[PDB]
RNA sequence: GAGCUAGCCCUGGCCAGGGUGAAGCUGGGGUGAGACCCAGUGGAGGCCCGAACCGGUGGGGGAUGCAAACCCCUCGGAUGA
RNA sequence: GAAUGCCGGCAUGAGUAACGAUAAAGAGGGUGAGAAUCCCUCUCGCCGUAAGCCCAAGGGUUCCUACGCAAUGGUCGUCAGCGUAGGGUUAGGCGGGACCUAAGGUGAAGCCGAAAGGCGUAGCCGAAGGGCAGCCGGUUAAUAUUCCGGCCCUUCCCGCAGGUGCGAUGGGGGGACGCUCUAGGCUAGGGGGACCGGAGCCAUGGACGAGCCCGGCCAGAAGCGCAGGGUGGGAGGUAGGCAAAUCCGCCUCCCAACAAGCUCUGCGUGGUGGGGAAGCCCGGGUGACAACCCCCCGAAGCCAGGGAGCCAAGAAAAGCCUCUAAGCACAACCUGCGGGAACCCGUACCGCAAACCGACACAGGUGGGCGGGUGCAAGAGCACUCAGGCGCGCGGGAGAACCCUCGCCAAGGAACUCUGCAAGUUGGCCCCGUAACUUCGGGAGAAGGGGUGCUCCCUGGGGUGAUGAGCCCCGGGGAGCCGCAGUGAACAGGCUCUGGCGACUGUUUACCAAAAACACAGCUCUCUGCGAACUCGUAAGAGGAGGUAUAGGGAGCGACGCUUGCCCGGUGCCGGAAGGUCAAGGGGAGGGGUGCAAGCCCCGAACCGAAGCCCCGGUGAACGGCGGCCGUAACUAUAACGGUCCUAAGGUAGCGAAAUUCCUUGUCGGGUAAGUUCCGACCUGCACGAAAAGCGUAACGACCGGAGCGCUGUCUCGGCGAGGGACCCGGUGAAAUUGAACUGGCCGUGAAGAUGCGGCCUACCCGUGGCAGGACGAAAAGACCCCGUGGAGCUUUACUGCAGCC
RNA sequence: CGAUGUCGGCUCGUCGCAUCCUGGGGCUGAAGAAGGUCCCAAGGGUUGGGCUGUUCGCCCAUUAAAGCGGCACGCGAGCUG
RNA sequence: UGGGAGAGGGUGGUGGAAUUCCCGGAGUAGCGGUGAAAUGCGCAGAUACCGGGAGGAACGCCGAUGGCGAAGGCAGCCACCUGGUCCACCCGUGACGCUGAGGCGCGAAAGCGUGGGGAGCAAACCGGAUUAGAUACCCGGGUAGUCCACGCCCUAAACG
RNA sequence: CCGAGGGUAGGGCCCGUGACUGGGGCGAAGUCGUAACAAGGUAGCUGUACCGGAAGGUGCGGCUGGAU
C-alpha cells in the first residue's frame, strides 16, 4: 500500500516509497550474507560494457535459495520477512526443522509463523515447492526452473507469477509472465502461489536522486550527441531521427527482432510474447 | 591553480619502476634501448 | 602515458550557526463506527538564510601579468545527483 | 648578403619599464674596510578559524655551530634556505614491517590465443580500514611518548605452583558496521571570585582600596566511588553448520528479567612524581616552603558496540571465544608468580610554504587536528585582541597631466546607455502587517511599517545548588537621561508589475558561451524466456546479474493539467511453408581433345536447389506527408453553399506579425509628452501545429524581454580630496622591434595613400614631460575568399571493400 | 591576402559650399505683416528628449535655425562593442 | 416468541450453451453480405464438418400481467456474511409519534484517475454502396468504451 | 494624552468606460440543406460521450409522451 508525501518539497509532490507492511524483522542474517561486488558496469576488461551505471548504495547480497528440492520433505517456519534489496521481491527467512536457515523469495499472502515444505508430496499451499508436474493445472505458480536440477529461473520479481495451462507428456505447459506460452519440464520445481510486494511498480521515484541511488546514473539521448557518438547525433539545432532510429552501434531500435533465430528453445515455444 | 605534477613516492615506483618495466614485453625492450643508450639510470630514481 | 583531466571501484574524512516545522504519536472534539478538525509533541526535506568547503554570475583591474587563466567588488550551491 | 636560414658574439629600444600585494614605519646603541637592509633596545603598525601551533604528503641536510661574501638574494649586506668545515636524527609501547584482509593486482588447478600473450578457483600480494602494549616532566646549540626520572603495560623462552580432555589452517560465535535525530553522566576548554599565593605600584586632579597588576595546576598502578556498555541460567531431543563435536542452530521443559550477577570501558579519587606567573636582576637567577581552593559555562570529544526514527537497507579477514579431529594424555593448554628474551626501517629540518606543485625567495594550488578573550541574537561570521608570528628583500623625496583604488558633493534624479553597465538605495534582530494566483506546500523576508542606546525602580519562569545565597539563562511592567544619529564602529536583501523559454535542486564548452543547452522524476514505442537481448573481447572470458518480463537493453518525449487528428503509395520494421528470381552443390540431354583401343581428359542444357530480392498483407509516441483553380447570398463586402483537377491523405484541437511574419516600424488598442522594443488584440500562418509533441501551468531562474517606485557622479557637468603609480635623486636594470638613416609641410607625380621624386613653403644644434594623426606603426608566412588533380572530421539510396549478422 | 581591423556610438575636430539660421541684395501673381524664387556670403551658430545596434527615418517639446557633404562610409597603437 | 416468501445487498467459489482465435484432421471454389451490390475474406486451401486448446462476456428454458428494494436497481448455480419485510400469538415497554430547512449517505448510463482485462459489441475513425450531396440511414473493418479492483463524477422522460 | 484632517503603504466592494471577443433578442418577400410534426419517409424524446457547414449523426443507457 504504497505511500504518499506532502508537497513540501518540488520532489516530494510525485515521490512515493513502499509501506513495508509485512516486514518484520529489519537485519538480515549474518549467516546468510556476503559481500556485494559492485561493478559499475565494467568489465573483467575494465571496459564499461553497460552505461549509465554505478554509484549506488553498498548493499549486502543475502544469499536466495533458488534450489528448494535441496530440502525435500523437511518443514521449515516462516520466522521473518525482510528487505532484500538486491531485488524486487521481499524475502522470507525459514527455519527449518533441520535447524537450518535459509532465504527464499517471499510469495503473496505467505504469513510469518506458518510453515512451508517441498517435494512431490507436497500440500498445494502458498509457499510449498513440487516438481511442475504434481501441481494443479490451473495453479499460479513461481520461482519456476527453466530446466530441472538447474535452480529457479522463471517468475521472480514482484508481483510475477506463472500459471500452468496443461501438460503434454514429460512437459508441462506455463504461461510465463511476459505472456508467452512454453513447455517447461514436470520436473522442475517451483513454489506456487505468486510473487509478492505487487504494489512494487506503483512507485515514483520522485527525483532525479532517487535514481542514483539505485546505483542508476545519467542517461543522454544519441538525439543530444553528435554524429561521432550515436547515428541520432549532431544536427544544426534540433531534428528528427532522420533515418530509422537505431542503437548507438547502428543496430535498428523499433521493431527490429533480436531472438537468434536458429535457437534450440525454439522446439519448447508455443506462442511468443503477448501485448 | 593545481598543476600537472602531482608527486608520489608510490606511484612514480609501481608506475615508472624497475618491476613494472620486467613485466611487459614493451617494458623489457624500454630497459633493453636504455641500457643500449649507455643511461646511468635505467629507472626513476625514487626514494620510497 | 589517467601523479592533469573524465568516469567507476575499495577504504577514510568534512559540512559553523541560525530558520521553516511533513509524516507519526498523544490529547481533545467529531461519528454508528469513520473521515475529519484543533492543540501539543515530533523533527522530515536533491526545504530556507549563511561560514568552512565546492563554485565561477556581472563588472573593474591585469594583458613583455603576481599569474601560459591571476587579483578586487558582486554573485550560485552549501544533508546532496 | 639575403632562405621570418642555422650556431655564436655584440648592438638598439635605455639608464627607459620594472624591482612581485598600500600590513608601515622611527630613533638609539652595537659590530664592521664598508650598514636604510645584520645584532640589541625603545616607540609604531600588521595577522590572530592565522599571517599562530601540531600531523600527513612531497622536499632531501635546507636543521645546529664556526669561519666566509665571488656568485645566488630583483637594492644593499657585516645577513641568509648561499660558500667551506664540524656537529646533529637514539624506541619491545609512536609509525611501518616479522599480523589481517578491501578494490585491484597476482596466480599450483584449469581455460584460451599465429608468437609476444589474455583469462582464471584457491592461494599469495595489496591500507590512511580491522587488530596491537606509554603517560607526565626534565635534559641538548641541535633528537626525544626514542635519552633521563617517576609511575605503568605487552609479547616470546624457560622454571615453579594451581587448574583442565589438551589439541585446528577444520566447525561455530564474534569481529561487524548506513543516514538523520538524540538522552544521562562525564572530560577537553573556558569565564568569575570580596578565597589562597606573589615582585611590586599610588602616577597627573581622586584613590592605601573587598585598589591595580600576576598566578591559583599536571600525570598517576591496585583499591574505591560515580556513569555507561556488553551478557540470561538449567535440562532433554537433535536428521542442520560438506568428518567429529559437549559448541552453534532448531524443538520442548523449569528458573530467572527495566533488575541482580559476572565482565569491559570512561570519568573521579588515589600511593607517588612533577610543574609553578607577573615583576625585578644578568636563556638563566629570583619570586617561592609560591599558592594550587570555591562557583559557573561547557562540547561536535568520552562512556559507545547508547537510544529513537527513516529507506536508499549500510566491507572483508585476522586477533579473541567456543567446538571438537588426527594425535597425545611423562603430554598439552588455562591461570598466578619468577628469571630471562624482545630484531629490521623511519625519527634532523620545511611542511597554506622562500624548503611541497607551479622554469622564479612567483599575490596561484595543497588533505587531517588544535585554533584563547570581549562585544555584535547565534556562529569557525564581524571589529578589536592573547599566546605566538609578522611589516611582505630597493629606498629618499616631490605633491604635475594622466591611470588604478577610494571619499564627498549644490539643484536635478536615468535626462546616461545597447542595457541603470556601474555605483547608490535596502540591509541584523524584535514586533505589527502582508495581494493576485496556487499543485493549498506556497507566493512570503511579498509589500509596508514601528522598535533598537544609557540610568533608576518593581516583578515573572528556568539551570545549578539544597528548596536558600551566589553564579548563570530566558522574559514582563513603570519612571527617566543624552546626541545629528542607539544592529551610533564592523559584518548583514533594493522592491514591485508584466511577458519569453525551461517544471523544479542539479550538469556543461578546465582557459572568450552556464544558457533557452545536457541531465532529470514521468509518458510511449520497441527489443529480451535467460547459456536473455545488448556490450567488450580473435578467443577464453567477463559485464548484463549471482538479476529473471513489476526484470534488463535500445529510442523518443521530458513535473503536472487538458490533449495528441488524417495518410501505409514510397522507406524501415513485422507477418506470409504458394508463386517469381536466385550461388555453391545435385543432375548430365548433348557435344569436344586424345589414343589402335580399353580408357584418360574437357565443355555442358533441361530439371532439383537457401538466404536475400520481387510479390501479398500489417504498422506512426516507425522514416515521413498532411493540395490547386473557378463560382455563389435582394447595397456593398465576405462566402455557410457549389463545380472541377489531383493526392497515399490534403493540417483536426489549440495556437498565431510568434525565440517562427518576407512585405513589416502590418493594423488596432494599452502604456509614454513622444514607443522600429513591450503588452493585449485581429488573422492572406513568405515559412505554427500536436511525444524532433500541441496549448496552458503554481513554484523555481546569477537565463532573455518590457515597465513602475526607491536611490544615485550613469548623466546635465563637472569640482575637490586620499592613497598606490606616473615626476625628481641614489641602487639594480629588461622587452618586443630594428636594411641602413643626415627621417619637415603643401600641391603634384609616381605600382593608383611619398620623410626619401618635382615644384614651392617652412626650418638654428640637443633634449625632458606629455598626446596618439602618420611611419600603409608592432604582433601572427589572412583564421574570410579563391587556388592545390594538398590534408583531415562528419554524412549518405556516391564507389569498393571489411567486421558483424542471415 | 609574410594582415591596409571591418557598422554604429563617444571623444576630438578640421575643411567644402550646392547656405539651415544670422548679414547684403534683385524679381514677385511684393499693400502691410508674412511668404516664394534667384543672387552675394563659409564669420559664427546650427537644442533637448521617445523609438531602434542602427546610420537614416518617424514622433515629443522647443528654436534664429534645428543645413548637406568630405577627411580610409574622418577618428578602435583614443575609448566603446 | 414462533414461523414465511423473495433476481434485496456484499464476498468467495463454480456450470453449461454460444461467439472469436489457435493447433490437428477431412475436404474444394467459393464464402460473406444487401433492396440489389461492392468493399472484404478465399487455391498462400477460405466457407460447411469433426476432435482438441485458450479466453472473455452474458446467463436459454423456468420467466409471468411475477417477486425484492427508499430510489437508482437486482436473474445460471453453490456457501458464507447481511438489510428489509409479512403472518401468528396478545407476552413485554407506555405516546417513546409524524414530518423534516440545513447535515449526511445512496444514486442507471456515459464520462474521469491508477492498475488489470479484452471474446462479442462499438462512439471516434477507414473503406464499400446510396445520393444532387450523404460528414447518415445500409454493408466490411475498427479504437476508446463496454467487463474487474480502487477512487472520482452526482446527471436523467432519476416517471406513477 | 487624545484629537479634525493631511500624508505614506497595501487591501475589499460598487459604478462607468475598453482594441477585440461570445452568444442573445428583434427586423415583408437573401443563401444552404430538411431535423421535428404522418412510422414525417432511420419511431420520437432523453442524460452523456464523441463527431459534423448547419439543422443533426452515432455509441451506451433511460422514458412512451411510440405507431401498427
Ligand atoms: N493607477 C491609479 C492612478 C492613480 O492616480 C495613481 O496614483 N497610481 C499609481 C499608484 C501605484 N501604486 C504607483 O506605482 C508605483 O509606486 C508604488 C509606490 N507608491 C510602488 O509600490 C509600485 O511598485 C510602483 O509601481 C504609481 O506611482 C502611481 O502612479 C501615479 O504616479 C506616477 C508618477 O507620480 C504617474 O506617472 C502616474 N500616472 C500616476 O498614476
Ligand atoms: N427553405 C429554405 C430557407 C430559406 O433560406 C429562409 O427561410 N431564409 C430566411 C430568410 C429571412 N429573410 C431571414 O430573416 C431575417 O432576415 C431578414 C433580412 N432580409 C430580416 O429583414 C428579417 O426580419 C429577419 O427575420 C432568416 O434568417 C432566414 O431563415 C433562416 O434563418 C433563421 C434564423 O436562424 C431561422 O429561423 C430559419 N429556420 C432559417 O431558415
Ligand atoms: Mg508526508
Ligand atoms: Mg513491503
Ligand atoms: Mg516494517
Ligand atoms: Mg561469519
Ligand atoms: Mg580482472
Ligand atoms: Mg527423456
Ligand atoms: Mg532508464
Ligand atoms: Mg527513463
Ligand atoms: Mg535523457
Ligand atoms: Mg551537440
Ligand atoms: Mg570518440
Ligand atoms: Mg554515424
Ligand atoms: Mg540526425
Ligand atoms: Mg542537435
Ligand atoms: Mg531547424
Ligand atoms: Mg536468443
Ligand atoms: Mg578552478
Ligand atoms: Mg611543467
Ligand atoms: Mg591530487
Ligand atoms: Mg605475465
Ligand atoms: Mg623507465
Ligand atoms: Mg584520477
Ligand atoms: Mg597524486
Ligand atoms: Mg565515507
Ligand atoms: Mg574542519
Ligand atoms: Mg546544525
Ligand atoms: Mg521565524
Ligand atoms: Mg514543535
Ligand atoms: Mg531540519
Ligand atoms: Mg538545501
Ligand atoms: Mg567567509
Ligand atoms: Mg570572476
Ligand atoms: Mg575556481
Ligand atoms: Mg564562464
Ligand atoms: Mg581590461
Ligand atoms: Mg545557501
Ligand atoms: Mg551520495
Ligand atoms: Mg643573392
Ligand atoms: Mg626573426
Ligand atoms: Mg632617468
Ligand atoms: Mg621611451
Ligand atoms: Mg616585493
Ligand atoms: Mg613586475
Ligand atoms: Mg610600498
Ligand atoms: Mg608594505
Ligand atoms: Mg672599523
Ligand atoms: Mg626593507
Ligand atoms: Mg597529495
Ligand atoms: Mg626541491
Ligand atoms: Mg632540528
Ligand atoms: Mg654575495
Ligand atoms: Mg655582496
Ligand atoms: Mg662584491
Ligand atoms: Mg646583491
Ligand atoms: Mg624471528
Ligand atoms: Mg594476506
Ligand atoms: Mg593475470
Ligand atoms: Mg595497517
Ligand atoms: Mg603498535
Ligand atoms: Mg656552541
Ligand atoms: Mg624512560
Ligand atoms: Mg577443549
Ligand atoms: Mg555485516
Ligand atoms: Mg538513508
Ligand atoms: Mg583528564
Ligand atoms: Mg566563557
Ligand atoms: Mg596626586
Ligand atoms: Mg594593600
Ligand atoms: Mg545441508
Ligand atoms: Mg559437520
Ligand atoms: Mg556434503
Ligand atoms: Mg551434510
Ligand atoms: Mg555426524
Ligand atoms: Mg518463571
Ligand atoms: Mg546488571
Ligand atoms: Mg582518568
Ligand atoms: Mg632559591
Ligand atoms: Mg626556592
Ligand atoms: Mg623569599
Ligand atoms: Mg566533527
Ligand atoms: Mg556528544
Ligand atoms: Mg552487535
Ligand atoms: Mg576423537
Ligand atoms: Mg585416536
Ligand atoms: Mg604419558
Ligand atoms: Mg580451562
Ligand atoms: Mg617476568
Ligand atoms: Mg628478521
Ligand atoms: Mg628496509
Ligand atoms: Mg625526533
Ligand atoms: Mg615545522
Ligand atoms: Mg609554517
Ligand atoms: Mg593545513
Ligand atoms: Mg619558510
Ligand atoms: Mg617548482
Ligand atoms: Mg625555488
Ligand atoms: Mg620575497
Ligand atoms: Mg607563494
Ligand atoms: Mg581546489
Ligand atoms: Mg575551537
Ligand atoms: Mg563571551
Ligand atoms: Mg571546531
Ligand atoms: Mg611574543
Ligand atoms: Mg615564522
Ligand atoms: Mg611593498
Ligand atoms: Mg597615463
Ligand atoms: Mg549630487
Ligand atoms: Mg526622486
Ligand atoms: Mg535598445
Ligand atoms: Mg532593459
Ligand atoms: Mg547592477
Ligand atoms: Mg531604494
Ligand atoms: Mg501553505
Ligand atoms: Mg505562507
Ligand atoms: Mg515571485
Ligand atoms: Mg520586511
Ligand atoms: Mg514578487
Ligand atoms: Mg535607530
Ligand atoms: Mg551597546
Ligand atoms: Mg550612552
Ligand atoms: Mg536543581
Ligand atoms: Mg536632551
Ligand atoms: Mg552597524
Ligand atoms: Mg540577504
Ligand atoms: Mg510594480
Ligand atoms: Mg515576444
Ligand atoms: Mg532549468
Ligand atoms: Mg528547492
Ligand atoms: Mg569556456
Ligand atoms: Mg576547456
Ligand atoms: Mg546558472
Ligand atoms: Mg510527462
Ligand atoms: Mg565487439
Ligand atoms: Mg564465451
Ligand atoms: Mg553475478
Ligand atoms: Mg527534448
Ligand atoms: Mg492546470
Ligand atoms: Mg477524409
Ligand atoms: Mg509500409
Ligand atoms: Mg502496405
Ligand atoms: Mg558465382
Ligand atoms: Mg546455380
Ligand atoms: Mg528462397
Ligand atoms: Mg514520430
Ligand atoms: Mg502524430
Ligand atoms: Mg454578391
Ligand atoms: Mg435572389
Ligand atoms: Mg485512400
Ligand atoms: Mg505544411
Ligand atoms: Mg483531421
Ligand atoms: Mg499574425
Ligand atoms: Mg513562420
Ligand atoms: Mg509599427
Ligand atoms: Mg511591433
Ligand atoms: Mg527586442
Ligand atoms: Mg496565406
Ligand atoms: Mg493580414
Ligand atoms: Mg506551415
Ligand atoms: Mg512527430
Ligand atoms: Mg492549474
Ligand atoms: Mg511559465
Ligand atoms: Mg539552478
Ligand atoms: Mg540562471
Ligand atoms: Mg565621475
Ligand atoms: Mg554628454
Ligand atoms: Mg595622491
Ligand atoms: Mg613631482
Ligand atoms: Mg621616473
Ligand atoms: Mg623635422
Ligand atoms: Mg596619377
Ligand atoms: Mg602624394
Ligand atoms: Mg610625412
Ligand atoms: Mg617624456
Ligand atoms: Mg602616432
Ligand atoms: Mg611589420
Ligand atoms: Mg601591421
Ligand atoms: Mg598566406
Ligand atoms: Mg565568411
Ligand atoms: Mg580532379
Ligand atoms: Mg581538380
Ligand atoms: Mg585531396
Ligand atoms: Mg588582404
Ligand atoms: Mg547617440
Ligand atoms: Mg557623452
Ligand atoms: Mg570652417
Ligand atoms: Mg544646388
Ligand atoms: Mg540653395
Ligand atoms: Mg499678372
Ligand atoms: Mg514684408
Ligand atoms: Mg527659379
Ligand atoms: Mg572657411
Ligand atoms: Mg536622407
Ligand atoms: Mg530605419
Ligand atoms: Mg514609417
Ligand atoms: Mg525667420
Ligand atoms: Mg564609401
Ligand atoms: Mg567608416
Ligand atoms: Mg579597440
Ligand atoms: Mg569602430
Ligand atoms: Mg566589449
Ligand atoms: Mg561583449
Ligand atoms: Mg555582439
Ligand atoms: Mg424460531
Ligand atoms: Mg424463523
Ligand atoms: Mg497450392
Ligand atoms: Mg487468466
Ligand atoms: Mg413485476
Ligand atoms: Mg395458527
Ligand atoms: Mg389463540
Ligand atoms: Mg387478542
Ligand atoms: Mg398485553
Ligand atoms: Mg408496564
Ligand atoms: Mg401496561
Ligand atoms: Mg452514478
Ligand atoms: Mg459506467
Ligand atoms: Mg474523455
Ligand atoms: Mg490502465
Ligand atoms: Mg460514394
Ligand atoms: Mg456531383
Ligand atoms: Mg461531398
Ligand atoms: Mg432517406
Ligand atoms: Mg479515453
Ligand atoms: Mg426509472
Ligand atoms: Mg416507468
Ligand atoms: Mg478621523
Ligand atoms: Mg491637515
Ligand atoms: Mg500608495
Ligand atoms: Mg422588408
Ligand atoms: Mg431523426
Ligand atoms: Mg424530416
Ligand atoms: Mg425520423
Ligand atoms: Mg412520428
Ligand atoms: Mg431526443
Ligand atoms: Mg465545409
Ligand atoms: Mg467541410
Ligand atoms: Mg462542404
Ligand atoms: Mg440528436
Ligand atoms: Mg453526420
Ligand atoms: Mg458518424
Ligand atoms: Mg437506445
Amino acid at each position: 500500500a504504497v505511500k504518499k508525501f506532502k508537497p513540501y518539497t518540488p520532489s516530494r509532490r510525485f515521490m512515493t516509497v513502499a509501506d513495508f507492511s509485512e516486514i518484520t524483522k529489519t537485519e538480515p542474517e549474518k549467516s546468510l550474507v556476503k559481500p556485494l561486488k559492485k561493478t559499475g558496469g565494467r568489465n573483467n576488461q575494465g571496459r564499461i560494457t553497460v552505461r549509465f551505471r554505478g554509484g549506488g548504495h553498498k548493499r549486502l547480497y543475502r544469499i536466495i535459495d533458488f534450489k528448494r528440492w535441496d530440502k525435500v520433505g523437511i518443514p521449515a517456519k516462516v520466522a521473518a520477512i525482510e528487505y532484500d534489496p538486491n531485488r524486487s521481491a521481499r524475502i522470507a527467512l525459514l527455519h527449518y526443522v533441520d535447524g537450518e536457515k535459509r532465504y527464499i523469495i517471499a510469495p503473496d499472502g505467505l504469513q510469518v509463523g506458518q510453515q512451508v515444505v517441498a517435494g512431490p508430496d507436497a500440500p498445494i499451499q502458498v509457499g510449498n515447492a513440487l516438481p511442475l508436474r504434481f501441481i494443479p493445472v490451473g495453479t499460479v505458480v513461481h520461482a519456476v526452473e527453466l530446466e530441472p536440477k538447474k535452480g529457479a529461473k522463471l517468475a521472480r520479481a514482484a508481483g510475477t507469477s506463472a500459471q500452468i495451462q496443461g501438460r503434454e507428456g514429460d512437459y508441462v505447459i506455463l504461461r510465463l509472465p511476459s505472456g508467452e506460452l512454453r513447455k517447461v519440464h514436470g520436473e522442475c520445481y517451483a513454489t506456487v502461489g505468486a510473487v509478492g510486494n505487487a504494489d512494487h511498480k506503483n512507485i515514483v521515484l520522485g527525483k532525479a536522486g532517487r535514481s542514483r541511488w539505485l546505483g542508476r546514473r545519467p542517461h543522454v539521448r544519441g538525439a543530444a550527441m553528435n554524429p561521432v557518438d550515436h547515428p541520432h547525433g549532431g544536427g544544426e539545432g534540433r531534428a528528427p531521427r532522420g533515418r530509422p532510429p537505431a542503437s548507438p552501434w547502428g543496430w535498428q531500435t523499433k521493431g527490429l527482432k533480436t531472438r537468434k533465430r536458429r535457437k534450440p528453445s525454439s522446439r519448447f515455444i508455443i506462442a511468443r510474447r503477448k501485448k | 591553480m593545481k598543476r600537472t605534477w602531482q608527486p608520489n613516492r608510490r606511484k612514480r615506483a609501481k608506475t615508472h619502476g624497475f618491476r613494472a618495466r620486467m613485466r611487459t614485453p614493451g617494458g623489457r625492450k624500454v630497459l633493453k634501448r636504455r641500457r643500449q643508450k649507455g643511461r646511468w639510470r635505467l629507472t626513476p630514481a625514487v626514494r620510497k
